[PDB]
RNA sequence: GCGGCCCCCUGGACGAAGACUGACGCUCAGGUGCGAAAGCGUGGGGAGCAAACAGGAUUAGAUACCCUGGUAGUCCACGCCGUAAACGAUGUCGACUUGGAGGUUGUGCCCUUGAGGCGUGGCUUCCGGAGCUAACGCGUUAAGUCGACCGCCUGGGGAGUAC
RNA sequence: AAGGAGGUAUUCAUGUU
């Protein structure tokens, strides 16, 4: 998964204090970081379906979170996806 | 009965501690069952791993025949 | 089973000890079980049936010591 | 005063080494035409003995039905095994509109006007059990008002 | 997922009566409180109360007369998969008036007798016999 | 003054003792040829077989109304019975007597059964001990047959109470 | 007469069965557990015992026949003594499945026993060659042992008082089938469903059964004295 | 479906106390992905086993069971295939309803007196109550009482066949 | 392979061997 230091770094970057770990932007950033991380793994190990399933769960959860954020506050949604560099 | 590991607060069995494993292997060199020894399951699995590692490092015999 | 003949022990006693060592190591059961290939499904089915009947006998005994027959 | 009725008599068999043994079973219903009804099932070697035993058994084990002027208090549903029965109160003069087993049980229990229908299996034994069960699980204004702590006028 | 809290409430009532429980408890809502008030005024439950500031819990103390449960049958009629609305003329008669249907009219929740007297229709929450 | 059963039962619970193996007194309610009804007063007047109350001559010294002492095994058995044993109390008394014999070098007579793990063994009135094989007898003729199974009045050399064994000896007297 | 918490607790009424055999139906009458043994809450025993005693008093005043049923090896002689010295009937050996429901059969057996008794006090055991006479005597002995306490009831009893409801579950079902009220001493491992007058309490100790039978017999004797 | 041991990369579950977001949830036609064994294509590898095949027997016959050999295949890499008594013959999610004996994996307290006692969560096997069921049986892991959505059934055969 | 005993099975020390 993601190391403790990386998680704390992302929380500091995206949350409005050290202790806000549940906010939607923080969750999406953590999911995006992990998803980008695993691309090397699934570029070398191409028959690891049991892990690719967890990867797809991560992608889908990020989709649901982005949809909620977009429908709840468009400004945060645009800022977040522009910072993270995600299409739609 | 009397799983001898829980009563002594054993955290991990050591493949280096041969004498203990010598108590839990039979004469032929096979692992004695937990149903015989009264060992708890978790320590039984640890014991099996440790005995296999000791066999690999030639501190215990796979069988009696080879040596 | 590597039996050493001890001093003053007769041959009958040595042979009895060797027989008991072999029976305790269970060599012949292993050989008879490895004489022919048995499918994984057959192995699993036999194991499950043995467990079921052993458990049933234990439960029957426990019930018997609860209900008198006379 | 007890009206009695035989609903069905069947010839059952029991294969033995020496051959078949045929015995006769009789289902009967008895009632006082004024709110009490029971059913009995009797088994014998012959029809007269079977009906006699069933009549005695039904004369015992009667139960009480809360009848309102020869009609039911309210629609009732009953079920026993694969037989489901629906009974509805009807205005005076319609008579008893029901199938054979329900017809017998209601006529002997004293219901004079009722709309009925059996769904599922119409096997007489289970139909009789279901309709008797439905007639028993029927509550009248007196008992419902007593149970809910109200007056009958309060319940209307 | 819990998608019919009213049906859950009726189910708890039914199961508590079948299990001879003195009282049953459930999460509270104002619709549940209205239904419990209707049941109490019609004499189907012995009492209700609400305990809690932020997460209210509705407690109903159930009623038994001759050992037997008072509520003989209670079935949700309008449900999320099929809402039922009835004009004042077509309001149902449960057990030919011996029981009561809980109807949600435009002036609050009431029995079918009260709605028919007030000349109102509405949604049919449940039947109670 | 509705004295609560809670506090009354608490008084009762401090009045008695309830643990497996505990040596507890009892009142002998009735005596029969087959069993003896005793009452320690827990859940049921238990019954104990007759031979547990018989001496070497097989005599029932116990009478009705006597207060005896038996070891409760279980307060209940699934059959609504308190289970009591007199032989357990006998073993308790015998081991306390062996303790006193160790203290006072009292010569107790018991059958030195035969060879033990570390020598010979002895058994006396429900107790068991071991004596080193070098201590077979005082005048050790080449015949060891009379060393096992016969009466010896020995003093308790030691006792490993946890092991349920003692150490007998051909002591100064023997 | 009157029993009290002190006497009940002295006799050992409060000890029920182990916790692994209890009845959830019996849960309400259970106080707590101590060393894996249930403790029966005597605060419920005392008023229930008194109400059952009052109803038995009323039936005895209304000349009701009382059937004392207790068939454990621990209460046979106690129940025989209580029903003898209370002018009522008893069963203290195996309960014959169908004593009440198959009364007709029981009554025919009663008649057979009475005929054997007439043969006994008639000089009949003389023409037979001493071995048919011995067989007849032994048959009379067995019939007396089996139906000794119920050879005068004549018809069905008006109430049953049963020790160890679970051991006598058949009698309870017969009484409920025939509409005969049942007053039952119920342990913690028994079902109080078929009982009409529950008296929670230990049903295994001779002291407790002696207490119950003495109180019930005193109440019945006083009710018939009237 | 997964079984020696070790390393590297990696998915999920559960518990303790606390903080955070604030309904973000459930189901899902079409769609996509994974999917035992056999099988197919290309390239290796091939000890044992072994369809087909060869021979020897048994039998009235023996295109089989048995014996002696034995090729594809089983193994690896990359693709295809898309089915099984793929079964708990029991769609997914949520709430409520008496108990007992265990197994495994966490965690709290009391004297841990010494492998103890008293709790509290996860998963899991058996027995059994009410209830349900045509019955067999299921029974807090329901086939009980209900709510949401999705898949199917409409006599046997012809037929899961033809087009 | 046959027969007996104990149990759901061992605590029964170590020592001895
Ligand atoms: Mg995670
Ligand atoms: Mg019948
Ligand atoms: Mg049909
Ligand atoms: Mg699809
Ligand atoms: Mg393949
Ligand atoms: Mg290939
Ligand atoms: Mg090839
Ligand atoms: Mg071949
Ligand atoms: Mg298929
Ligand atoms: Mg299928
Ligand atoms: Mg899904
Ligand atoms: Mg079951
Ligand atoms: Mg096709």
């Amino acid at each position: 998964s993601l190391s403790t230091e990386a998680t704390a770094k992302i929380v500091s970057e995206f949350g409005r204090d050290a202790n806000d770990t549940g906010s939607t932007e923080v969750q999406v950033a953590l999911l995006t970081a992990q998803i980008n991380h695993l691309q090397g793994h699934f570029a070398e190990h191409k028959k690891d379906h049991h892990s690719r399933r967890g990867l797809l769960r991560m992608v889908s959860q990020r989709r649901k979170l982005l949809d909620y954020l977009k429908r709840k506050d468009v400004a945060r949604y645009t800022q977040l996806i522009e910072r993270l560099g995600l299409r739609r | 009965k009397f799983c001898r590991f829980t009563a002594e607060g054993v955290q991990e069995i050591d493949y280096k501690d041969i004498a203990t494993l010598k108590n839990y292997i039979t004469e032929s060199g096979k692992i004695v069952p937990s149903r015989i020894t009264g060992t708890r399951a978790k320590y039984q699995r640890q014991l099996a791993r440790a005995i296999k590692r000791a066999r690999y490092l030639s501190l215990l015999p796979y069988t009696d025949r080879h040596q | 089973p590597v039996i050493k003949v001890r001093e003053n022990e007769p041959f009958d006693v040595a042979l009895r000890r060797f027989k008991r060592s072999c029976e305790k190591a269970g060599v012949l059961a292993e050989v008879r079980r490895r004489e022919f290939y048995e499918k994984p499904t057959t192995e699993r089915k036999r194991a499950k049936a043995s467990a079921v009947k052993r458990h049933a006998k234990k439960l029957a005994r426990e019930n018997a010591r609860r209900t008198r027959l006379y | 005063e007890l009206q009695e009725k035989l609903i069905a008599v069947n010839r059952v068999s029991k294969t033995v080494k020496g051959g078949r043994i045929f015995s006769f079973t009789a289902l009967t219903v008895v009632g006082d035409g004024n709110g009490r009804v029971g059913f009995g099932y009797g088994k014998a070697r012959e029809v007269p003995a079977a009906i006699q035993k069933a009549m005695e058994k039904a004369r015992r084990n009667m139960i009480n039905v809360a009848l309102n002027n020869g009609t039911l208090q309210h629609p009732v549903k009953g079920v026993h095994t694969g037989s489901r029965v629906f009974m509805q109160p009807a205005s005076e003069g319609t008579g008893i509109i029901a199938g054979g087993a329900m017809r017998a049980v209601l006529e002997v229990a004293g219901v004079h006007n009722v709309l009925a229908k059996a769904y599922g299996s119409t096997n007489p034994i289970n139909v009789v059990r279901a309709t008797i069960d439905g007639l028993e699980n029927m509550n009248s204004p007196e008992m419902v008002a007593a149970k809910r702590g109200k007056s009958v006028e309060e319940i209307l | 997922s819990m998608q019919d809290p009213i049906a859950d409430m009726l189910t708890r009532i039914r199961n508590g009566q079948a299990a001879n429980k003195a009282a049953v408890t459930m999460p509270s809502s104002k619709l549940k409180v209205a239904i419990a008030n209707v049941l109490k005024e019609e004499g189907f439950i012995e009492d209700f109360k609400v305990e809690g500031d932020t997460k209210p819990e509705l407690e109903l103390t159930l009623k038994y007369f001759q050992g037997k449960a008072v509520v003989e049958s209670i079935q949700r009629v309008s449900r999320p998969g099929l809402r039922i609305y009835k004009r004042k003329d077509e309001l149902p008669k449960v057990m030919a008036g011996l029981g009561i249907a809980v109807v949600s009219t435009s002036k609050g929740v009431m029995t079918d007798r009260a709605a028919r007297q007030a000349g109102l229709g509405g949604e049919i929450i449940c039947y109670v016999a | 003054m509705t004295e609560s059963f809670a506090q009354l039962f608490e008084e009762s619970l401090k009045e008695i003792e309830t643990r497996p193996g505990s040596i507890v007194r009892g009142v002998v309610v009735a005596i029969d040829k087959d069993v003896v009804l005793v009452d320690a007063g827990l859940k049921s007047e238990s019954a104990i077989p007759a031979e547990q109350f018989k001496n070497a001559q097989g005599e029932l010294e116990i009478q009705v109304g006597d207060e005896v002492d038996v070891a409760l095994d279980a307060v209940e058995d699934g059959f609504g019975e308190t289970l009591l044993s007199r032989e357990k109390a006998k073993r308790h008394e015998a081991w306390i007597t062996l303790e006193k014999a160790y203290e006072d070098a009292e010569t107790v007579t018991g059958v030195i059964n035969g060879k033990v793990k570390g020598g010979f063994t002895v058994e006396l009135n429900g107790i068991r001990a071991f004596l080193p094989g070098s201590l077979v007898d005082v005048r050790p003729v080449r015949d060891t047959l009379h060393l096992e199974g016969k009466e010896l009045e020995f003093k308790v050399i030691k006792l490993d109470q946890k092991r349920n064994n003692v150490v007998v000896s051909r002591r100064a007297v023997i | 007469a009157t029993v009290s918490m002190r006497d009940m607790l002295k006799a050992g009424v409060h000890f029920g069965h182990q916790t692994r055999y209890w009845n959830p139906k019996m849960k309400p009458f259970i106080f707590g557990a101590r060393n894996k043994v249930h403790i029966i809450n005597l605060e419920k025993t005392v008023p229930m015992f008194n109400e059952a005693l009052a109803e038995l008093n009323k039936i005895a005043s209304r000349k009701g026949k009382i059937l004392f049923v207790g068939t454990k090896r621990a209460a046979s002689e106690a129940v025989k003594d209580a029903a003898l010295s209370c002018d009522q009937f008893f069963v203290n050996h195996r309960w014959l499945g169908g004593m009440l429901t198959n009364w007709k059969t029981v009554r025919q057996s009663i008649k057979r026993l009475k005929d054997l008794e007439t043969q006994s006090q008639d000089g009949t055991f003389d023409k037979l060659t001493k071995k048919e006479a011995l067989m007849r005597t032994r048959e009379l002995e067995k019939l007396e042992n089996s139906l000794g306490g119920i050879k005068d009831m004549g018809g069905l009893p008006d109430a049953l008082f049963v020790i160890d409801a679970d051991h006598e579950h058949i009698a309870i079902k017969e009484a409920n089938n025939l509409g005969i009220p049942v007053f039952a001493i119920v342990d913690t491992n028994s079902d109080p469903d078929g009982v009409d007058f529950v008296i929670p309490g230990n049903d295994d100790a001779i002291r407790a059964v002696t207490l119950y039978l003495g109180a019930v017999a005193a109440t019945v004797r006083e009710g018939r004295s009237q």
